């Protein structure tokens, strides 16, 4: 029984450890709607201005 | 062509030596005038355009060789005023002017509603600052302040007419793209949407009501009788009733009717107190609020015979009444009041100048067809197509009209001149010019005034 650590426990790994699978969604209930797609392509100058003049 | 060359006028005035200034304003603006009835003057089937929009085209605009006109015959009256004061303040004010015709070559030749509108709008600040100095009279603000009253409380209103119109239908922009004009259905919505794009030329173009803004512009002189003429251009100014009318709301027009009876009486009772005025400015002033008031009552008829005569009124009005404050100029740069009763005597001192006295003042009436009479003549039978009662009230305008000339020539007929010491010498050379260059263009427009009266003629 007599076993005394002399410098702590400094986060130990469980390997052995199966029970049940990590990712099974612990709070998520809803994906989120899809955000604004991204445009891809450069910009091209065509009306030049769209203001009252020129 | 014509950007640049007015705005190459600007450094010439500054650059000249102090013993020239004059003989350089006048030369190099008269060859200009040159240039735009050399080219301006073609026309196809329509409308052309000239450039892409900083200036566009001419579509029923004779009325920008005119501004060109009296591009150097400003220059030509204020010779006697302003030659006691400052060399540096001669070169400030000639540029004012020219600013002024700058600004003037602009709303012409554009054929926008959004670009003509704010420089438009540019002509009322050099105005401003061309009446408040210089005037030879006392209470000359209430003359620069009721012009930026009047007609700034109805132009800004179009700010919130015109944006809201290019907002629903397309863009204004280019005029001739404007031809996707729906009708409007003469809603509650769209009577304040025809009003608020009216009433900013209701106020240039002087009606019965919201019309002392003219006479106090006039008695209250900017000088003596020589910057008027700018404000004759003002009044011609409201040339874009021309175009709102025509290209805005042609449906609508049952809100028209209230205000071509409202400058009916615009006609008769604007007449009636320019009989027994005082001043000689004055029956200059109040005569131009009915000759002006002819034209209002035509537009919003909206027939092809009232756009003829309307058009020939404009060029009519803006060399016969410019004329008469030539006339005005000269009596009051000898004795320095302008009233009536104490200038009274010609042919005794001022024989030549008596003859250009009528060439000026019977032009008011239908004399042999100069400009004046094709210009009434046409509005007053398109009267006729829009009620048979008209001349009844057309009829008393032209009496009236005798009443205008006559009157103005009688109490100078009166030969006595008694009190007058002064008034000795007869005529300058540039004296006698003033009543040439403004006569002989409309003797000149008796042959073929086609190049006038235009929109599609």
């Amino acid at each position: 029984g007599w076993v005394r650590p002399d410098l702590g426990d400094l986060s130990k790994v469980t390997k052995v450890k199966t029970d049940r699978p990590l990712p099974e969604n612990p709070y998520h209930s809803r994906a989120r709607p899809e955000p604004n797609p991204e445009v891809e392509g450069d910009l091209k100058p065509a009306r030049h201005g769209s203001r009252l003049f020129f | 062509k014509y950007i640049i060359p007015t705005i190459m006028l600007m450094p010439l005035t500054w650059l000249s030596k102090n013993n020239m200034i004059w003989v350089n304003s006048t030369a190099h603006s008269l060859l200009i005038s040159f240039t735009s009835l050399l080219l301006m003057n073609q026309f196809g089937d329509n409308s052309l355009n000239f450039s892409l929009l900083f200036f566009s085209d001419s579509l029923s605009t004779p009325l920008l060789i005119l501004t060109m006109w009296l591009l150097p015959l400003m220059l030509m009256a204020s010779q006697h005023h302003l030659s006691k004061e400052n060399l540096t303040r001669k070169k400030l004010f000639i540029t004012m002017l020219i600013s002024l015709q700058l600004f003037l070559i602009m709303t012409f030749t554009a054929m926008e509603l959004i670009l003509f509108y704010i420089l438009f709008e540019a002509t009322l600040v050099p105005t401003l600052i061309i009446i408040t100095r210089w005037g030879n009279q006392t209470e000359r603000l209430n003359a620069g302040l009721y012009f930026l009253f009047y007609t700034l409380a109805g132009s800004l209103p179009l700010l919130v007419a015109l944006i809201y119109i290019q907002n629903t239908v397309g863009s204004l922009n280019f005029l001739m793209l404007q031809y996707w004009v729906q009708p409007v259905h003469n809603s509650w919505s769209n009577v304040f949407m025809w009003l608020a794009c009216m009433m900013a030329f209701m106020v240039k173009m002087p009606l019965y009501g919201l019309h002392l803004w003219l006479p106090k512009a006039h008695v209250e002189a900017p000088i003596a009788g020589s910057m008027v003429l700018a404000a004759v251009l003002l009044k011609l100014g409201g040339y874009g009733m021309l175009r709102i009318t025509l290209i805005l709301n042609p449906m609508t027009d049952f809100m028209a009717y209230p205000f071509i009876m409202l400058s009916l009486w615009g006609m008769i009772m604007t007449s009636s107190i320019c009989l027994r005025q005082t001043d000689l400015k004055s029956l200059i002033a109040y005569s131009s609020v009915s000759h002006m008031a002819l034209v209002i009552v035509a537009i919003l008829i909206q027939t092809p015979w009232s756009y003829m005569g309307a058009t020939a009124l404009m060029i009519a009005h803006g060399l016969t009444s410019s004329m008469l404050f030539c006339l005005a100029n000269s009596n009051y740069e000898r004795i320095h009041s302008r009233t009536m009763i104490l200038a009274r005597g010609l042919q005794t001192l001022l024989p030549l100048m008596a003859t250009w006295w009528l060439l000026a003042s019977l032009t008011n009436l239908a004399l042999p067809p100069t400009i004046n009479l094709i210009g009434e003549l046409f509005v007053v039978m398109s009267t006729f197509s829009w009620s048979n009662i008209t001349i009844i009230l057309m009829g008393v305008n032209m009496v009236i009209t005798a009443l205008y000339s006559l009157y103005m020539l009688i109490m100078t007929q009166r030969g006595k001149y008694t009190y007058h010491i002064n008034n000795i010498s007869p005529s300058f050379t540039r004296e006698n010019a003033l009543m040439s260059l403004h006569i002989l263009p409309l003797l000149l427009l008796t042959l073929n005034p086609k190049i006038i009266l235009g929109p599609l003629y």
